């Protein structure tokens, strides 16, 4: 079996605890058995860590490199282990590929003046750097007609949005999800939160 | 990299402000720079012994310096070292430099 | 390693307390002359035969000094009268133009004078622009762009002087901003204001309020980077916020507020005054 890396390992960081690396082999594989992912903080006084990859498409795989915390300067030596044999030596800077954690606990509440109030939770603790630098996007759309949609932009600190119900059909049901990104790190968007309906 | 420059130093500042808030690091003395580097400030800190409260900062500082000091004169406490550095980086931040 | 000869304490400026001494006289040895000094906490090792500290004198302060490569202790005390002293002595750098300090009395009918000094002043200056607001006594001196020393006493001795060191990176209250225009675009309200003169957006933190009977809404914005050059003018002394989910059919009234964040200066929670209000939308003449 010519073991090969058909797709160079990519990686993203939640800038909190977990990083995510994905790569694709040139054939189906059981990474839980064959592949090992050794990563070390190039803050050398620091120990290398083993990562047991999980199948990500029968021919692709993914590992989760656990971490205490992360800072801009941080950089990592990455090496992909079979067995003994090669290949991948790689460098990674979590700072460069931030993929913010998804927001959550999203609900809808009825307020006075026939206005609606949506609320969600910031995915980070107040200590974390991103905590103050998350701008959200609320996505409200109708299931009946997915063409009848609406998208809002939240740039303030309070994870909340209040709109006038006069903007709804008064009739149909709506689903709504939020996601986040830090403009301060020029990050990709997060994953959409568990959509709600009301 | 592909990230805005302000954000690096921005993070460094917020950490020091955060760290200056156990006070600090069993008081272990370090040589000052009373500009010059971020390296000077780095090679005077990585001398601290078992004070992991100042670990992240060390890593942060090591990003401002590419790959044994130079004028060993005075030797103040860590907190006083940090407190003094903090407001200097603030100056550069107002000045919008690096 | 014998002790240092004749430790002396001298007060310079308003409260620059300065300790001085002579070497161990004598040994000679080869171990180089080197000095270590405590507080009561505040540790320092140096070759110089002196140590200069900036500290208020609302109490006593002792420096102890050793020698290495046995401690001697000299201390300074304040002059007192102590319950006869100003309470809640506070200062604020207004808009980086002038300093405004106020205080309360100590728990007769007596006169107060406030003195101030800092890095670039050939003399300790006495403040002349005094004021009175209810139970408060105060002063205002001009101060235009390190630390500043403030002390207040009585014209005729009697009272224990009262000191205060103002860092000069805190106690900054910016002037209020000015709304430059309100606009709509497919139901997104855009607010464009002008920050006070001597501040860049980068150093500021914002609060916007909006009113819609009543609905007092209020937001907190970490950064108001301004990038829609279609629903604004662009003074680039300007910052911009977008309040989503507001309809043009109602009259919204907007105000802005500002304060220095944790970068640049301190987060002393010193909000400027509110900006003059500006309104947009359909009115209703009850
Ligand atoms: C925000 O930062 C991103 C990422 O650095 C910038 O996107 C880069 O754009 C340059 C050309 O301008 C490309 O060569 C890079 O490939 C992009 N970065 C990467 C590695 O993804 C983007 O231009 C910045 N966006 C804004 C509005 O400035
Ligand atoms: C709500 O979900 C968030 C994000 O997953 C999680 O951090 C938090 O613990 C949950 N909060 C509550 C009260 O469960």
């Amino acid at each position: 079996d010519p073991f090969k890396v058909l797709q160079e390992p990519t990686c993203v960081s939640d800038y909190m605890s977990i990083s995510t690396c994905e790569w694709k082999m040139n054939g189906p594989t059981q990474c839980s058995t064959e592949l090992r992912l050794l990563y070390q903080l190039v803050f050398l006084l620091s120990e290398a860590h083993t990562c047991i990859p999980e199948n990500n498409g029968g021919a692709g795989c993914v590992c989760h490199l656990l971490m205490d915390d992360v800072v801009s300067a941080d950089q990592y030596t990455l090496d992909l282990w079979a067995g003994q044999q090669l290949l991948w030596k790689g460098s990674f800077k979590p700072s460069e590929h931030v993929k913010p954690r998804a927001p959550g606990n999203l609900t809808v509440h009825t307020q006075v003046s026939d206005t609606l109030l949506l609320t969600w939770s910031n995915p980070y603790p107040p200590d974390n750097y991103l905590y103050n630098h998350l701008t959200y996007a609320v996505n409200i759309w109708s299931e009946n007609d997915p063409a009848d949609f609406r998208i809002y932009q939240v740039t303030y600190l309070e994870p909340s949005l209040r709109i006038a119900a006069s903007t709804l059909k008064s009739g149909i049901s709506y689903r709504a999800r939020v996601r986040a990104w830090a403009q301060c790190y020029n990050t990709t968007w997060s994953e959409w939160s568990p959509s709600t309906k009301w | 990299g592909p990230v805005p420059p302000s954000t690096a130093l921005r993070e460094l500042i917020e950490e020091l402000v955060n760290i200056t808030q156990a006070p600090l690091c069993n008081g272990s003395m370090v040589w000052s720079i009373n500009a010059g580097m971020y390296c000077a400030a780095l090679e005077s800190l990585i001398n601290v012994s078992g004070c992991s409260a100042i670990e992240k900062t060390q890593r942060m500082l090591s990003g401002f310096c590419p790959h044994s000091l130079h004028v060993r004169d005075t030797k103040i406490e860590v907190a006083q070292f940090v407190k003094d550095l903090l407001l200097h980086l603030k100056k550069l931040f107002r000045e919008g430099q690096f | 390693q014998p002790p240092v000869t004749n430790l002396s304490v001298s007060v310079e400026n308003l409260c620059t307390v300065i300790w001085t001494w002579n070497p161990p006289e004598g040994a000679s040895s080869n171990c180089s002359l080197w000095y270590f000094s405590h507080f009561g906490q505040d540790k320092k090792i140096a070759p110089e035969t002196r140590r200069s500290i900036e500290v208020p004198l609302n109490e006593r302060i002792c420096l102890q000094v050793g020698s290495q490569c046995i401690l001697v202790e000299k201390c300074i005390s304040p002059p007192e009268g102590p319950e006869s002293a100003v309470t809640e002595l506070q200062c604020i750098w207004h808009n980086l133009s002038y300093m405004k300090c106020s205080w309360l009395p100590g728990r007769p009918d007596t006169n107060y004078t406030l003195y101030y000094w800092h890095r670039s002043l050939e003399k300790i200056h006495q403040c002349e622009n005094i004021f009175r607001e209810g139970q408060y006594f105060g002063c205002s001196f001009d101060l235009t762009k390190h630390s500043v020393q403030i002390m207040v006493k009585d014209n005729a001795g009697k009272i224990k002087p009262s000191f205060n060191i103002v860092p000069l990176t805190s106690r900054v209250k910016p002037d209020p901003p000015h709304i430059k225009n309100l606009s709509f675009h497919n139901d997104d309200l855009y607010v464009q204001w002008e920050n006070p003169q001597n501040f860049i957006s980068r150093c500021l933190f914002y609060e916007v309020e909006v009113n819609n009977t009543e609905t007092h809404n209020v937001f907190y914005v970490q950064e108001a980077k301004c990038e829609n050059p279609e629903f604004e003018r662009n003074v680039e002394n300007t910052s911009c916020f977008m309040v989503p989910g507001v309809l043009p059919d109602t009259l919204n009234t907007v105000r802005i507020r500002v304060k220095t964040n944790k970068l640049c200066y301190e987060d002393d929670k010193l909000w400027s005054n509110w900006s003059q209000e500006m309104s947009i939308g359909k009115k209703r003449n009850s």
